C-alpha cells in the first residue's frame, strides 16, 4: 500500500496535456528526395553507359 | 593517295565523337543545374 501510494504520489502532480512539437520527421526525409535524385542521377548515368554501348560493336 | 579517303572518313568520326560527347556533357551540364539550386535554398 505504501509503494503504491508512492506511486501515485510521484505521479499526482504532473497531470495535464503533452505536445509533440517539432516535425522531426520532415527534416528525416529531407534526406530521402536528395537520395531519389541520386538514383535520377544513377539511371541519368546508366543511359549514359547503354549510348557507351552501341558505338563499341559498329 | 588513299591517306586522304583515311582522313575524310575520320575528321567526321572525330566530329560524330564531339557530338556524342556533346550530349553527355549537355546532359551533365543538366545535372549541374539541378545540383547548384539544391546547395542554394538548403537552409
Amino acid at each position: 500500500e505504501a509503494e503504491l501510494s508512492a506511486q501515485i504520489r510521484y505521479l499526482t502532480q504532473v497531470a495535464t496535456g503533452q505536445p509533440h512539437e517539432g516535425s522531426s520527421y520532415s527534416s528525416r526525409k529531407d534526406c530521402q528526395m536528395a537520395l531519389k535524385r541520386v538514383d535520377y542521377a544513377r539511371l541519368k548515368l546508366s543511359d549514359v553507359a547503354r549510348t557507351c554501348e552501341q558505338m563499341l560493336e559498329n | 593517295s588513299e591517306e586522304r579517303r583515311e582522313i575524310a572518313e575520320v575528321n567526321k568520326k572525330l566530329k560524330q565523337k564531339n557530338q556524342q560527347l556533346k550530349q553527355i556533357m549537355d546532359q551533365l551540364r543538366n545535372l549541374i543545374w539541378d545540383i547548384n539550386a539544391m546547395l542554394a535554398m538548403r537552409n
